[PDB]
Parts: C-alpha cells; structure tokens; sequence
C-alpha cells in the first residue's frame, strides 16, 4: 500500500541560526508529494536514508536495527528505547527483530492516532545522523498537509556501513530521501517555516 | 609623496593608506572538560600484566592528556619513538591502545625500536620505525614476594621469532632433539617460561618494574580520540582574535537580542558570513562585528602652498584612531569653522575643506550659493535696461593618442 | 589577515593599485553627475511668503517645512524606493538636504521669473503673464490663455494633484531607480559570495589551508584562492566601469532636460514630454530626478473646408499667421491650434499677384477696414 | 615562461579593456564637440545653456591639443528695472492684448 | 556536457550565472531600443485610397 508525503519531513539542514531569509541548499531530502510505503514489520532497504513518521498514542514503536547483514558475519546498529532510556549499540548481533524485548566483536555503546511522531535516518560514514519532529493530529491514517521542521537528535560516532534496515514494535510510513535542492524560509525567530521543492514543478524551479 | 611617486603634491583629498584596528588579545572557548579518557586502570591496578602474556587496555570515544603522564613524579622512566610526546596532544585517533607488562631492571631496554633477543624477539616487538611512548616505574613494593612472585613470567623459548605488533599467550613444549615431547616436559623437552623471581632483597637489575606503551590507529572511520582542549576568559566590546569550538575569526563580541534554537552554534548574515555565535560554557549568544576598517585620505593644499595636511579616517569613528566627526569619517589637524564657503576640497557629506587664516587647514559645510528671495507680487514685472555681451570658454575633449601594443612583443618579446 | 597571503599577492605586483584607481574614478563621478543635474543655478531663490500665482496651485512640489525640508511628492518619491570583507561605502558630496534646497531654487525661481533666472538675473513676472508667454512659444496667442486662466489653472491643480498622487497608490512607476539600488546591490552580494568559492584549492577559508598543510604546498593552495578572489574583484569593478557609463549617460540627459526644460521652453518634440511643452519642474528622487512636464494637448476631431489664398480683386491674398476655414456657408481665417475664426480683412493677409497660380485658391471677399 | 605569460597576458586585456572603455568616452565628446560645431557655430542655437550661459549670439571654435575650444558669444540682460504690469488693458469696453 | 569537468566548474561559483545574467541584460536592450525608435505612434495610422 501507497500514501502521498506532502510537504512534511524539513530537516533543519545544519546547525546554524538565519532569520528572514530564504536559505538554498542541495541536502538528501523527502522529493515534495512523493510515494511513501504505508504498514500497521518487513526488514527493507535502506538506500539513500530513510525518513519514517507513525501514529502516536499506545508508543507500540520500539526502536530499529541497521546495517548490511543484520545478521553476523559484521557489525550491525541496533537502536531501541528501553521505557525510561534509548541503547545505542553496534555489535555483530544476529536475532529476529520480532521477538523485541529478548534482543563480542563490538566497538561501541551509547545512551540516551493523537499525534504524528516523523523522524529521519542519515548517514555518510562520517557519522550517523537522526533527526525528529512530534505534532497533534486527527485521528487520519495517512501523513496530514502543511510544513514540519525535524531538529537533530544525536550525530553517532560509529563509523557502520549501512544498505539494509528493520524496526521493533498504530499505523507507520516509510520513505527514501534523495539529492534534491530546497529554498527554506527561516523566519524572524530562526525557525524553519515554508519550503520550497526547486525540482517539483516549473513554478517552484521559477 | 610615496603613494603618488612624487615630491610635489597639488591641492586635493588622496587616499594614501587602509587602516584597521587590530586585536587586543586572543580568545578559546571550548565546552565543560568531560568523557577524560580512561588511562589510570592501566598503571594503578592491584595486579598488574605478566611479559609472557601482556594485557592491552582500548582507548575510544573520549579526550585524552598525555602531559599528566610526562609531568607526575610517580614514573622512574618515560621514553618516545616516531612522534613526540607533546604531539599526542595535538593528535586524533580513530582508536588508542596501552599495553602493560611487568620486566627486570635491567630488560626494559628490550622495548624499543627494531630490538632483538628473548623479549623483544619472544614477548614484546616494535618495528624498525615505531611510533609511541613508554613509561616504566619500579615496583618493587608491589610486586616482589619471598621466594619469588612466580606470577611474573616471560617467555625464554618459542617455534620462530614474533613479527612486528604480534601479540601471542603460547605456553607450548619446547622441543630440542628428534624425540616428540607429547605436550609434556622430558628427555630434550622443556617448559617455554622463566621467572624474574622478583623478591624485595633483589638489587635494582633483578627488581620489578612495571611498564607501560602507548600505542595509536587513525582510520577512515573518523577520529574517536584526540588531546585536551584550552580555553580563555570572555571580553567584550573590544577588537579580539577569536576561537569557538574551531571556528577562528577576528571582531568585537558582544550581547545580542536574537533567539537561537537549542542545537545551533553560530547565526550568519544574507551572503554567509558569521555574525553571532553561542558561547560553549554559557546558554550567551554573542553578537559579531569585524574591527572597525577604513581608508585613510590626507588633506592638502599645493606643496607650494603650505606642508600642513588634515587626515580623514573614512567610516572611522574617533573612538578607534584639532579632532572632528564628520559622518564622511573622524578628521585630525582641520579646524572645524561655523562659517560655509564654495567647496574647496570635498570630504563627503557636505563637508568640504580649504587653507585658510595664522594660516591652517578648516573643514565647514559647503555652501550651495547666496539666498535670494524673488520680488514676486501678482502685478510687478522687472525689465532689463542693458545687455553686457558676454564671452564663455567651452572645452571638449576630441582625440586621444593613437597607441598600439604588439601583443608577442609585450609578453615575449 | 593572512602574511602569507599578503606577501604571495606581491608577485601581481600593480594590480591591486589599478582596481583602486578605478574605483575612485567612478566614486569621483557621481558627486560631478549629481552637480551636473542640481548645481546648476547661482543663487537660492527662497520661496515667496503670498501664493498669488494665478489658480496655480504648487503646494504639491514646494518645500514643506513641518519636515529634510522635501515637497509632498519628493517626499512620496523617497519612501516608493527607499558592506565588510574589505569592502566600504562611501557618501555623497550633496547630502539629500542639499539636493532638496537645489530643485526648491530652481522651482521657485521658474515660478516667480520664468526662464529669465537661466540666462542672468531673475526677473519678476507674474505667473499668469508667463504662462501667456509659454502659451505664445506653442504659437497659441496669449487671450486664449487669459480669456481660460480659471480652466487652465483648474485643469493644471488637477493633473497635478489628483493624477500625480497615483505615486502613493503604485511604486512600480519608479523602476528606474530600484533598477538601479538593485544592480550595484546584486553585484556587491556577488562579489562577497566570490570569497566562499575555492576556485579548485582544497578549502575557501584561508586559515583553514594553513593549519592543514605543509608551507610549500600551502603557498600553491593559496595562489590558487589569489588567481580565482583576484579574477572575481576585476569582473566586478570591470562591469563598474560599463555600468557607470549607461548612469553618466543618464546624468548628461538630466542635466540636458534640466537646462532645455525646466530652466527654458522646449520646441524640441518629444524631448519634454508628449504634446507642446510649456514647463517642467525638477523633484529629487533617490540616486535621481523626477520631472513633471507640464504640457498642452488639443482636444477636437471635426472639419471644416480649407484653402491656401483666396481671390478678391483679380489678385490672391494668403493668411498672414493662420489658416483660411469655412464653416460650409461663411469664410474666416483662424490662429492654426486652437478655432478662434476672425473676418478675413486686408491686415489679416498678405497678397501676391495674381489669382491664376495657386492650385486650389477659392474665390470670396476681404473686407478693408 | 607560462607563469609570466598568463601574467602578462592578463595585464595586457586589462589595459585593452579600460582603453575600449575610455574611447566611449572620448567618442560621446566628438559626438557632442561636433554637435555643438553644428548648431552653435554653423548655426543660431535657441537651446537654454546648450552654447554657453545667456541668450546665445554666435561662437567660434579654437583649436586644441586632443580637443576643441569654443567661445560662445552671448547677451547677458543687465541693470533691470521694477515696473507695474497688466495683462490686458480695456479702451472701448474692449479688451487689448500686446501684439 | 562532460559530466568531470561540469563538477570542476561548479568550484569557480557564481561566475557562469554572472555571465549569462549579463548576456540577459544585453537581449532584453535589444527589444527595447527597437520599441523605443518605432513605437513612437499611438495607433496605426493608414493612408486613404485615392
Ligand atoms: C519572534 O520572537 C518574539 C520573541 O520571542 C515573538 O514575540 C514573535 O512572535 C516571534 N515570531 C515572529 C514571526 O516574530
Ligand atoms: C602652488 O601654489 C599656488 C598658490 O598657492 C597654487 O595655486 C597651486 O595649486 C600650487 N601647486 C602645487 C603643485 O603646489
Ligand atoms: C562614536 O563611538 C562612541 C562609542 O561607541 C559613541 O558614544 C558615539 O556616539 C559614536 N559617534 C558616532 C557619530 O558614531
Ligand atoms: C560653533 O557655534 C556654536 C554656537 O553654539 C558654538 O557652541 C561652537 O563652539 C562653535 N564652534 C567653534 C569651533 O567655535
Ligand atoms: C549700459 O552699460 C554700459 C557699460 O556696460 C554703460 O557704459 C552705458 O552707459 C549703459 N547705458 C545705459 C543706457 O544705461
Ligand atoms: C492648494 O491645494 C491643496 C491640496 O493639495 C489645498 O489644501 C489648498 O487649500 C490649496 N491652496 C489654495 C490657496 O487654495
Ligand atoms: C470629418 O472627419 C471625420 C474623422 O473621423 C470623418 O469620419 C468624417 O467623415 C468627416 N466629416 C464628413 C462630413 O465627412
Ligand atoms: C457660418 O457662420 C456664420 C456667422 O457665425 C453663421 O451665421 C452661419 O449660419 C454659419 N453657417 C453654418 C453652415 O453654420
Ligand atoms: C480636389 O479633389 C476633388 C475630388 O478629387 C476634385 O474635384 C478637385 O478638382 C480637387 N481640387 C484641387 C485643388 O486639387
Ligand atoms: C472666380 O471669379 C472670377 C471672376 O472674378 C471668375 O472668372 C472665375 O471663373 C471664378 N472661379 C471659380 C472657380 O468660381
Ligand atoms: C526693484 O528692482 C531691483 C532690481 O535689481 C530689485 O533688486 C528690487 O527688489 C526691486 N524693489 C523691490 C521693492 O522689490
């Protein structure tokens, strides 16, 4: 199944204050009213990076795995939130992502329908980036209009490859981000507002 | 003189320089010291590693400061091979390593560079071009016992010589004849390790010291280890050289009004340069001006007129350089004059300056012509009752030199 | 900052001169465009305390002294239009104040002297009587102005104020001048963002190659910056140079219209606005001038039958400063641009010889006072 | 040798460039020297300030090195005098305009 | 189109929009100096036929 992306899932592109201005940048983004996957639990490609928003009301949604195998042979991220906390690990782990609450040759450790959740997953083996954003909805099963901004999180020091991921566990999204060149309206408050998809249609490249 | 290659200067306004103010010191700021890095379980343990069988500690994910290693009183020995000690802490890593052992006195001199012979050659081997550092201390209230600490061992035999870096625990039968020795001691057959027998009587070739190497891997994987971090004190309202978080710049800090989202460092203007940034120990937002800059013009009459001269500071307020703030710019040596003239020589904004009475240079605001009011009424006409012929010069530029440049010539020749 | 920088920029050796120079030839010259345009009256001509100027109603374009003193439409004209990396700005010579107390001299010598202030001493004359000598240089005679002074000034009041105020409705009238606060803002902007560009060196930010590399290596990365930073400063003062020849241009045809117009009465067409020129008045406006002409358009589309003479005693007799017209019954000759017909006598005419020459001659009579 | 020949060639359309630029401006005074030839000198200009300040009588042009000069001959009216003025004046119950 | 050196050029910044800006401005003149002699007459006049 298929739903339309809107204008949502505008990451602030750096860390860095403008103020009524229209910045231009050329970032990995979700491409304006695209295809994104519908679900209410597939291991998928990760291609790019992954942008995915969910339903929030009963936090069923746990956390993710990334990585090339998954599955031995090499080190893999897993990522979940356990109740009060989130564990950030990469070790050569191999399980089902099903069985969730069960989860050396390691490196690292780390810890940190009423609403859309929207979060989005980056990486460049310069360090692996999340992003995120929480707003109130009706109770719709599919992404609604209007601009969201996704501040980032964490900028992970643990040098993975990734092509393949999974998550742990409401109805959730799943898109891909691509090279794509963006025109952001920050307003008096340095606040991303509006955007504009430059290779969307004539008029957004005018 | 200078700026117009000659010893004569006619009357104007040159600019004969830029002058900018510079900075009065220099600023670092980095954030709170913290996640040091975990060297101290490796020298201050209870029990320490054995030569036969080293022990290596990981390095990751943390600030490191090699100075306390090579400043604290509690080490007999430091050495360093490849890179100098001081250098560590400029470096990053992607991972850093400490080996550890226990040796004699007079072995310690095994660990180093292309070394040969039991340790280096059996235990412990650095290649030919080594880089790192080590640290020895005697320890012969900690490790020496009665009869002997037979848990310090190194060992005397083995199959073929390690290769550089090779790590190896083997415990193996040493064999010495034809006869197969089954994993057992016997005729040619023999136990691979040997004791220092450390006892606390031993004279200092035969004492224990304990040692320590550093060691270092900077991988594609981007740097998870790197030396300390310095800081300053905060200045204000004065030109200063700056550094927040590597970010080098050159202006005045100061207060700002504006309101920065919690994750971002530095605010930029409308063609990408900085003109704010957060300061690292405080939730302060600190507004960037660059040091105040301009021209410098040098007023003058004819040098055959006089060698007095004024100087305009354009855009330079008088704060920062007989003195007059014009807005063209601070000028020094005119005298300010509440009268107003044709403008002699033009400085900007209305100001003008001239030679004048005991004679100087005078700076006052042009004058656009004498007032006159109109006899205007609805019935009044004036009639002109003569007519003075009048002859006026016009000039025109026509022509210009018929110049021409062989272009191979010129650049060749 | 750079030393290193500054000691490799040497081997260019007068370059860094030569752009400099140029510069200050273009700065050099708007303080001479703008003296050009506005200094060009002698003396400042006040204004006179009692407004008896016919119907004629300035208040519009004379100074307003609740206020720089500016008129309301040189006031409605500022507001409709209205820097760091070694980079500076540089003031005008005349301030804005200045250039407002010129175009209030020389509107205020027009007013109360006519053209007379242009070629000597300002010579009074009523308002009305020199709107009769305009009227007299379009060849219309002055009783067509006096016998119509209250429509004529009712209709000037009108186009003067009730059109004229369309400035407060549209700003897109003044596209000349924001083209031009627009162009030299785009170009300086482009010239900042020029310091970003690597130009094929490792980095733009030159500190950044001096700390990452190995002195010898480092003077090729920055020679390679100094090549691409040095090109990009040419560019711009070269495309200065071409720009500030289209604005000395502009400058040379206001300071033209300043003269012809405004300080004279035009009879060059077009030159002074559309129709036969009777005025103008010089307003300021950011980086230029506005000039409101004031003009005479004629208004009817009706004939009448014509002829080159008319015979009388066997001899032709031609119109000494008109045109022969009848009504379909009655012959008159009228002034050319506006119908006034008068009796055709003997001093409204001019014989020559014979009737058989003229083609198209109509025979009738000239009376004889 | 390629060193000095991007330099020198560099230097060199930078001179050429602003000599095109200034010819434009010396080609704008011909224009204008030549015009003020024609209607100032060949002619009688009725063209305010065009042939010099004042009611333009005749000039004359002069040589110069690159350039002309001319003297522009001129009536400056002089020693004016204050009058009472009317429009109008009324005879028969008839109104009378200066001819 | 070569695709190597188009990312090299990209390292030279705005120049190639700095110039086909300017060759923009030199097109649009060319229509307005046109405009500017002929469309001096308000409506098109025509001659009668005899
Ligand atoms: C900007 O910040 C101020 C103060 O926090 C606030 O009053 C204002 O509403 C914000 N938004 C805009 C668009 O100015
Ligand atoms: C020389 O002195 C005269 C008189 O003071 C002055 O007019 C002239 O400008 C001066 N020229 C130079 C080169 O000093
Ligand atoms: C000059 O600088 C001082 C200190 O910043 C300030 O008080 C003064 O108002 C300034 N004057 C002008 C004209 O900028
Ligand atoms: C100019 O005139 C004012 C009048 O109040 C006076 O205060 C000032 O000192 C005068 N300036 C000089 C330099 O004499
Ligand atoms: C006119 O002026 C001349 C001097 O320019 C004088 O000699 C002559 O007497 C004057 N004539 C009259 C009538 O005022
Ligand atoms: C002139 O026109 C203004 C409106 O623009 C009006 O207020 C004023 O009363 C008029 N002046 C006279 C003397 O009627
Ligand atoms: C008078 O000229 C108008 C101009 O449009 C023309 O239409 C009309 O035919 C003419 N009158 C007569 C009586 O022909
Ligand atoms: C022509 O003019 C005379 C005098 O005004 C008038 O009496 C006559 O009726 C007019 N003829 C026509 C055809 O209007
Ligand atoms: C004017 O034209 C008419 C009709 O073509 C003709 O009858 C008449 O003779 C012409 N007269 C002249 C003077 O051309
Ligand atoms: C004009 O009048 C003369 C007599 O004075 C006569 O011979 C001639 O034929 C007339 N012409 C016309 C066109 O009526
Ligand atoms: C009379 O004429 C002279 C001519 O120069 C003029 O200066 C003066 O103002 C006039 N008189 C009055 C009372 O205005």
């Amino acid at each position: 199944a298929y739903t339309n992306s809107f204008t949502r899932g505008v990451y602030y592109p750096d860390k860095v204050f403008r103020s009524s201005v229209l910045h231009s940048t050329q970032d990995l983004f979700l491409p304006f009213f695209s295809n994104v996957t519908w679900f209410h639990n597939p291991v998928l490609p990760f291609n790019d990076g992954v942008y995915f928003a969910s339903t929030e009301k009963s936090n069923i949604i746990r956390g993710w795995i990334f990585g090339t195998t998954l599955d031995s042979k090499t080190q893999s991220l897993l990522i979940v939130n356990n109740a009060t906390n989130v564990v950030i690990k990469v070790c050569e782990f191999q399980f089902c992502n099903d069985p969730f609450l069960g989860v050396n040759n390691c490196t690292f450790e780390y810890v940190s329908f009423k609403n859309l959740r929207e979060f989005v997953f980056k990486n460049i083996d310069g360090y692996f980036k999340i992003y995120s954003k929480h707003t109130p909805i009706n109770l719709v099963r599919d992404l609604p209009q209007g601009f969201s901004a996704l501040e980032p999180l964490v900028d992970l020091p643990i040098g993975i490859n990734i092509t393949r991921f999974q998550t742990l566990l409401a109805a959730y999204y799943v898109g891909y981000l691509q090279p794509r060149t963006f025109l952001l309206k920050y307003n008096e408050n340095g606040t991303i507002t509006d955007a504009v998809d430059c290779a969307l249609d004539p008029l957004s490249e005018t | 003189k200078c700026t117009l290659k000659s010893f004569t200067v006619e009357k104007g306004i040159y600019q004969t320089s830029n002058f900018r103010v510079q900075p009065t010191e220099s600023i670092v700021r980095f954030p709170n010291i913290t996640n040091l890095c975990p060297f101290g379980e490796v020298f201050n343990a209870t029990r320490f590693a054995s030569v036969y069988a080293w022990n290596r500690k990981r390095i990751s994910n943390c600030v490191a400061d090699y100075s306390v290693l090579y400043n604290s009183a509690s080490f007999s020995t430091f050495k360093c091979y490849g890179v100098s000690p001081t250098k560590l802490n400029d470096l990053c890593f992607t991972n850093v390593y400490a080996d550890s052992f226990v040796i004699r006195g007079d072995e310690v001199r095994q660990i180093a560079p292309g070394q040969t012979g039991k340790i280096a050659d059996y235990n412990y081997k650095l290649p030919d071009d080594f880089t790192g550092c080590v640290i020895a201390w005697n320890s012969n209230n900690l490790d020496s016992k009665v009869g002997g600490n037979y848990n310090y061992l190194f060992r005397l035999f083995r199959k073929s010589n390690l290769k550089p870096f090779e790590r190896d625990i083997s415990t193996e039968i040493y064999q010495a004849g034809s006869t197969p020795c089954n994993g057992v001691e016997g005729f040619n057959c023999y136990f691979p390790l040997q004791s220092y027998g450390f006892q606390p009587t031993n004279g200092v070739g035969y004492q224990p010291y304990r040692v320590v190497v550093l060691s270092f891997e900077l991988l594609h994987a981007p740097a998870t280890v790197c030396g300390p971090k310095k800081s300053t004190n905060l200045v204000k309202n004065k030109c200063v050289n700056f550094n927040f978080n590597g970010l080098t710049g050159t202006g005045v800090l100061t207060e700002s009004n504006k309101k920065f989202l919690p994750f971002q460092q530095f605010g930029r203007d409308i063609a990408d340069t900085t003109d704010a940034v957060r300061d690292p120990q405080t939730l302060e937002i600190l507004d960037i001006t660059p040091c105040s800059f301009g021209g410098v013009s040098v007023i003058t009459p004819g040098t055959n007129t006089s060698n007095q001269v004024a100087v305009l500071y354009q855009g330079v307020n008088c704060t920062e350089v007989n003195v007059f703030q014009t807005r063209a710019g601070c000028l020094i040596g005119a005298e300010h004059v509440n009268n107003s003239y044709e403008c002699d020589i033009p400085i900007g904004a209305g100001i003008c300056a001239s030679y004048q009475t005991s004679q100087s240079v005078i700076a006052y605001t042009m004058s656009l012509g004498a007032e006159n009011s109109v006899a205007y009424s609805n019935n009044s006409i004036a009639i002109p009752t003569n007519f003075t012929i009048s002859v006026t010069t016009e000039i025109l530029p026509v022509s210009m030199t018929k110049t021409s440049v062989d272009c191979t010539m010129y650049i060749c020749g | 900052d750079s030393t290193e920088c500054s000691n490799l920029l040497l081997q260019y050796g007068s370059f860094c001169t030569q752009l400099n120079r140029a510069l200050t030839g273009i700065a050099v010259e708007q303080d001479k465009n703008t003296q050009e345009v506005f200094a060009q009256v002698k003396q400042i001509y006040k204004t006179p305390p009692i407004k008896d100027f016919g119907g004629f109603n300035f208040s519009q374009i004379l100074p307003d002294p609740s206020k720089s003193k500016r008129s309301f439409i040189e006031d409605l004209l500022f507001n409709k239009v209205t820097k760091f990396n070694g980079l500076t700005v540089l003031p005008p010579l005349l301030t804005d104040e200045m250039i407002a107390q010129y175009t209030s001299a020389l509107l205020a010598g027009t007013i109360t002297s006519g053209w007379t202030f242009g070629a000597g001493a300002a010579l009074q004359i009523p308002f009305a009587m020199q709107m009769a000598y305009r009227f007299n240089g379009i060849g219309v005679t002055q009783n067509v102005l006096y016998e119509n002074q209250k429509l004529i000034a009712n209709q000037f009041n009108s186009a003067i104020g009730k059109i004229q105020d369309s400035l407060s409705s549209t700003a897109s009238a003044l596209g000349k001048l924001q083209d031009v606060v627009n162009q030299n803002a785009q170009a300086l902007n482009t010239l900042v963002k020029q310091l970003s560009s690597n130009f094929g060196a490792i980095s733009s930010v030159l500190n950044d190659i001096l700390s990452r590399l190995d002195k010898v290596e480092a003077e090729v990365q920055i020679d390679r910056l100094i090549t691409g930073r040095l090109q990009s400063l040419q560019t711009y003062v070269t495309q200065q140079l071409i720009r500030a020849a289209e604005i000395r241009a502009s400058a040379n045809l206001a300071a033209t219209k300043m003269s012809e117009c405004v300080l004279g009465q035009s009879k060059r067409v077009d030159f002074c606005g559309k129709g036969y020129h009777l005025m103008s008045f010089p307003q300021s406006a950011p980086h230029g001038v506005v000039f409101l002409h004031v003009t005479y358009v004629p208004a009817q589309e009706k004939n009448f039958t014509t002829a080159p003479a008319i015979c009388h005693d066997g001899k032709a007799h031609f119109p000494r400063e008109g045109v022969f017209v009848s009504n379909g019954t009655h012959w008159f000759v009228t002034q050319r641009n506006f119908y006034e017909p008068q009796i055709i006598t003997t001093d409204n005419t001019f014989v020559s010889g014979n009737c058989d020459v003229v083609i198209g001659i109509v025979n009738n009579t000239v009376y004889d006072p």
